[PDB]
């Protein structure tokens, strides 16, 4: 539990430092120094765009990995006595893997709207570019997180159903609906990811 | 107009792409080695039969290495800060993809190694599940390659 | 020991090598424009003309033929070893 | 050929004594399943329970004899006339008598083993005596106790002996130089001899109770040094003489076992045949009207005559009234598949046989697919050389299949490869063709009959000239413009695309579009097969109400995308990009699956109307008409004079599953293309990292070590490319088979074939 203690300590120390520096800044009538606008402006939109793309694919793939292993261990454990489940249950596995696919194609579409800048100043050069970069970063974060979470849900449900199949093999069809509901929830995530970056111009 | 510190992002993109994949491969190798050692105490003839999770981790490490080599060979002094962020994003993506793939590879390989030690007929089915793990890591690689140009 | 697996691996690797380096040597002799990146290059030859490029192409080709030569040599040695092992019994 | 092979069922009339002969003859023929007729048996009503018990006893005797023989390391070579004859009832007694003589010999061997255990105890005493010969040097009321104890109990002994003390413990001892195998246990147990000089009578009792609780075998070694030598020599002489006697007796036993291996193999076949016969008789039914027996038989229509021939054997020697009659009823009688009748191509079926098709003649699996199956386009990695390597390996292995099957197997993986040799070879041929069309031989392209493109027309006409050294100083990797050019490779992809640096983008677009077209046509064919599958099984309501919506929706949503891809490919040219220089494609993805409004860009006349019409016919109409089904008949049924709930809920779940699965499988068809790109990049990087290093200047130094570098290349190409990535694609395409390709026309499971093939050799 030492790692948990270290993480909690870092969390609480950083948040205490942040609240104390905020109260010091607002007390000392030094509000103008704590400029969020300058941070969001002078920062390059390319970092936001590329980080959004990377997270969009990476969260998807790691959620899919969580699902596939959390269901594969269950399958291999429950398949010792009944070898027939070693393949028939696979219909609930590809979901997770297909969930990861919902990232890469998505990771293409956002990446389809990346252009160079050849500009440095932020005054009237980059307003639409700023919006495009932030919007595509948000869409990437949305798809990545939603896809990861739906992957872990689908893997959990698939492991449960696979262990259910170990006793009565006739309930798999009656129980298939939950994981397709989870996959549909991932589809909602991908749909809103599409819509968020639907109308954005980059350049 | 070339901004300073531009190569920093690409350098850590390559470093992450190598390192995270290396860590995932190491975890997979460790878990599968523990599983093999546990299983070999009763079925000695089945040692080389299911050594393949180790080579799967090696494959993930190979994906990390090839992405890192490509990114490093694409590195120049005057990065326009548009290529560097692309390289960093691809590197981080492929690195965490390799980490997750190694995670799944290790866990499922240990489980399947124990199962095939217990039930000899379970190996081939395990194959399918295990192979899917690599695919996930593979996705990182491809999503890096397209990110190497656009 | 000169096990059957070792001899078979040596023979197949030798055959693989001889065919591939012969085809490399031929493709270098024609000087195909695909392996140009593979071919070594020095900046002082850029203005000299294609003659220097063809000269170094011939040099690397000859390197490939001698490589295939010792590949054939060790393949023949492996064949002799495996034939002696077979005829011993 | 045809995947129907109607099974049908039959009744098998029998007799009292003729039944055994007829059943043995049929088992020799082995073309019948013999579905059970009496379920309420539970062995208690098995009739021939005593025969089954005798068979079990014989099997136990055979297993014990075989285990003893394997411990003796004696071969079981029994080749020749293995299926001699099904065992008659009378000769079973003589075979059992011979087995009883063998068991008596085994019992004598067990008594010998007990005597050997006693001799091993004597040998342990002799070793403790050998230690006592050296303990006289240590001697120079310390209670001298020596004992034999397992090496595993040594540590705890230390913590369980010093703490009690009450006189202190002086444990000076050594261990046996080898892990002396205890014959009582039979394992190479690790032992040791512990010696202590604790104290007199009270600690003597304490040590004796410690040894009693700890199983340590204490020996009261005497103090005089003579008698130890003579009794050690005597026990050694007894040990060697008795060991020689026992070795001679067991050598005679194994000499008999040389022929007894084939003898008990034949006995095993006979007892297995008898057990199968009695199991079938238990499954068979006995009538009270006569002494005859009626057995339900699952036999093929073609083999029926041969079945009658079995009766011809019955009517000849044992009885004359044993016929068989085709039982053509419809209640239950779910026939087995039995359609898996084919030559080497049967390997294909095995890969399909991971699901157990069943469902009678509906089966439409491998033979329709074979080549167009996702198991011969299971390459997507063809590198010319990789294909030729796979073909060479498979061809050499097929040329050697005779001696390979004749010789013993190596490993289960080798067994799988042997089962797959045919598919491996034909996949190698297709990989060769795919490498040719891809024009990527070891990631290096091939220039055959021209290459198209040029540079001088691009620069002289295009004013991009005078870049000889300026292009090597000012325009590094800059020039990429088409002037007066065009014209595709007559066969594949130009090598110029390979040696370029925009290779990634063009190859990505080309592979993704090839992905879409191939996947759509494949899934269309898979769904179209279901129409024939269902028209064979009558059912006009499902044909005119359930699958027409599926095809309509699938076409209206995906064939439009395919046609758009082809139109984009054909209706443009190099000097036709909209304002911007290239734009790559710019229309493949912005035409999504919904395209709400706006869009702009490419808005060719009529496309909006076609899109809207396809959306309304597909998204709004197809799911709605996929509803109802049996209730439509139920109304008529309700007007004549089925569980609505389960029917409509199952139909609803199937409809949502299919409608989501169209998109899901369209996305999942993208998988093998990632393997294609990864394999291409892996080959290219391996080349540029090993071979590019290996070929350089200073020919002597550049080629003296070329052998080692090229051997490393061969090993890497075999390991990560040929096998690893090869296996990855091998199973990727099988998944594409089993998730979307074949999960469109055939559904369900059924019992496989089960004849009396005498699988036990």
């Amino acid at each position: 539990t030492g790692l948990e203690l270290l993480y909690l300590g870092i969390f609480v120390a950083f948040w205490a430092c942040m609240i104390v520096v905020g109260i010091c800044y607002t007390i000392f009538d030094l509000g103008f120094r704590f400029d969020v606008a300058w941070f969001l402006t002078e920062t390059s939109p390319f970092m936001w765009s590329n980080l959004g793309i990377g997270l969009a694919i990476s969260l998807s793939v790691v959620g899919a990995a969580w699902g596939i292993y959390i269901t594969g261990s269950s399958i291999i454990g429950g398949g010792v006595k009944a070898p027939r489940i070693k393949t028939k249950n696979l219909v609930s596995i590809i979901f997770c893997e297909a969930v990861a696919i919902y990232g890469i194609i998505m990771a293409i579409v956002i990446s389809n709207m990346a252009e160079p800048f050849s500009a440095t100043d932020p005054k009237a050069i980059g307003h639409r570019n700023y919006h495009a970069g932030y919007s595509m970063f948000g869409a990437g974060l949305t798809v990545g997180l939603s896809n990861l979470f739906c992957g872990v849900c689908v893997g959990i449900v698939g492991s449960g159903a696979a262990l259910a199949d170990a006793q009565n093999p006739s309930l798999f069809v009656k129980i298939l609906i939950v994981e397709i509901f989870g996959s549909a929830i991932g589809l909602f995530g991908v749909i809103v990811a599409i819509l968020q970056t639907s109308r954005v111009k980059m350049g | 107009n070339n901004p300073e510190y531009s190569s920093f992002f690409g350098v850590m993109g390559a470093s992450s792409a190598m390192v995270f994949s290396a860590m995932g491969a190491a975890y997979g190798t460790a878990k599968s080695g523990t599983g093999i050692a546990a299983m070999s105490v009763m079925r000695p003839e089945l040692i080389m039969k299911s050594i393949i999770p180790v080579v799967m981790a090696g494959i993930i490490a190979i994906y990390g290495l090839v992405v890192a080599v490509l990114i490093a060979n694409s590195l120049t002094d005057g990065i326009t800060l548009y290529r560097s962020f692309l390289q960093l994003g691809a590197g981080l993506s492929v690195g965490l993809s390799g980490l997750a793939a190694g995670f799944a590879i290790g866990i499922v390989g240990d489980a399947g190694v124990r199962g095939t030690a217990q039930q000899p007929r379970l190996f081939v089915g395990m194959i399918l599940i295990l192979i899917f793990a690599e695919v996930l890591g593979l996705y990182g690689l491809i999503v890096a390659l397209i990110l190497s140009t656009k | 020991c000169c096990g059957p697996k070792l001899a078979a691996c040596g023979i197949v690797l030798s055959a693989w090598g001889v065919i591939m380096l012969i085809m490399l040597g031929i493709f270098f002799n024609v000087h195909s424009a695909v392996l140009i990146e593979d071919v070594p290059f020095t900046e002082k030859d850029f203005e000299n003309g294609p003659q220097n490029i063809y000269n170094l192409y011939e040099q690397v080709s000859y390197n490939c033929f001698i490589a295939a030569g010792l590949y054939l040599l060790l393949g023949g040695f492996s064949f002799c070893q495996v034939r002696l092992n077979k005829r011993k019994e | 050929l045809f995947r129907s092979e109607e099974m049908t069922l039959a009744q098998l009339f029998l007799q009292s004594e003729a039944a055994y002969c007829c059943v043995s003859e049929l088992e020799e023929l082995g073309k019948v399943q013999f579905r059970d007729l009496n379920p309420d048996v539970n062995v208690f009503q098995r009739k021939f329970v005593n025969e089954v018990r005798r068979c079990e006893e014989m099997d136990r005797k055979l297993r014990f004899v075989e285990k003893e023989i394997r411990k003796a390391n004696i071969p079981i070579m029994d080749t020749g006339e293995n299926p001699e004859v099904p065992f008659p009832r009378d000769m079973i007694d003589l075979e059992a008598n011979f087995e009883k003589i063998e068991n008596e010999l085994k019992e004598i061997n067990t008594n010998q083993e007990a005597l050997k255990r006693n001799f091993l105890e004597l040998t342990e005493l002799k070793f403790i005596l050998r230690k006592t010969q050296q303990f006289f040097d240590e001697m120079a009321r310390l209670g001298f106790v020596a004992g034999v104890i397992n090496r595993e109990r040594i540590p705890t002994f230390e913590r369980m002996l010093w703490r009690v003390c009450r006189g202190n413990v002086f444990l000076r001892q050594a261990e046996i130089e080898n892990p002396l195998e205890d014959p009582v246990t039979g394992d190479y147990v690790h032992k040791s001899v512990f010696i202590i000089f604790f104290q007199g009578d009270q600690l003597k009792n304490r040590v004796k109770k410690i040894c009693e609780g700890f199983r340590a075998s204490l020996y009261p070694c005497p103090e005089t040094p003579q008698e130890r030598k003579e009794m050690a020599s005597g026990v050694n002489t007894r040990i060697d003489d008795l060991q020689m006697v026992l070795n001679q007796t067991e050598d005679h036993r194994q000499r008999v076992l040389q022929a007894a291996a084939k003898n008990i193999r034949v006995w095993f076949i006979k007892v297995r045949k008898m057990k199968a016969i009695y199991h079938t008789l238990n499954l068979c039914n006995i009538d009270v009207t006569q002494k005859c027996l009626i057995a339900e038989v699952w036999c093929p229509v073609t083999d029926l005559d041969s079945i009658q021939f079995a009766l011809r054997r019955g009517t000849e020697h044992s009885g004359s009234t044993v016929p068989s009659i085709l039982n053509r009823m419809q209640t239950n009688q779910t026939p087995p598949t039995y359609n898996k009748t084919n030559k080497f191509t049967h390997g294909f079926q095995n890969i399909v046989d991971a699901y157990g098709i069943g469902t009678y003649r509906e089966i439409n699996p491998a033979p329709y697919t074979v080549i167009t199956f996702p198991f011969l386009f299971a390459v997507m990695f063809g590198d010319f050389g990789h294909g030729i390597l796979m073909t060479l390996f498979a061809v050499w292995m097929v040329l050697r299949e005779s001696r390979i099957l004749s010789q013993k197997n190596e490993n289960e993986m080798f067994s799988m490869v042997f089962s797959g040799r045919y598919i491996i070879l034909l996949m190698g041929l297709f990989s060769i063709y795919t490498g040719l069309i891809y024009n990527d031989c070891f990631s290096k392209s091939l220039n055959i009959f021209g290459s198209s493109w040029s540079v001088r027309p691009m620069f002289t006409i295009g004013n991009w000239t005078e870049e000889t050294l300026l292009g090597s100083s000012v325009l590094q990797l800059n020039p990429a413009i088409p002037g007066v050019f065009g014209g595709p490779y007559p066969f594949g992809i130009d090598p110029i695309w390979n040696i370029a640096t925009n290779k990634l983008t063009f190859l990505n677009s080309f592979k993704m579009k090839m992905s879409v077209i191939l996947g759509i046509i494949h899934m269309l064919f898979g769904v179209s097969l279901s129409l024939f599958n269902h028209i064979y099984f009558k059912k006009p309501l499902n044909i005119y109400f359930g699958f027409i919506p599926e095809i309509i929706f699938m076409s209206s949503l995906f064939g439009y995308l395919v046609i758009l891809i082809f139109y984009k490919w054909t209706a443009y040219d190099a000097h036709s990009s909209r304002n911007a220089p290239s734009l790559l494609i710019h229309f493949i993805n912005m035409f999504l699956f919904s395209y709400p409004e706006s869009g702009n860009a490419m808005l060719y006349s009529g496309q909006k109307g076609i899109q809207c019409f396809l959306i309304v016919v597909a998204m709004l109409c197809v799911p709605w008409m996929l509803l109802f089904k049996p209730l439509i008949l139920r109304h008529q049924y309700l007007r004549k004079k089925f569980d609505f709930g389960d029917t409509m809920v199952h139909q609803a779940i199937h409809t949502i599953e299919y409608c989501l699965g169209c998109i899901s499988n369209t996305a999942s068809y993208l998988r093998l293309w990632a393997l294609s790109l990864a394999h291409a990049q892996l080959s290219e990087v391996l080349w540029t990292m090993v071979i590019h290093i290996g070929l350089h200047v200073r020919s002597l130094a550049g080629g003296l070590g070329l052998f080692f570098i090229f051997a490393a290349f061969a090993t890497l190409t075999v390991a990560i490319l040929l096998i690893m990535e090869g296996l990855s694609a091998f199973l990727h395409a099988l998944r594409l088979h089993w998730v979307e390709f074949q999960n469109k026309f055939y559904t369900g499971t059924g019992f496989k074939f089960l004849p009396f093939s005498f699988e036990h050799i």
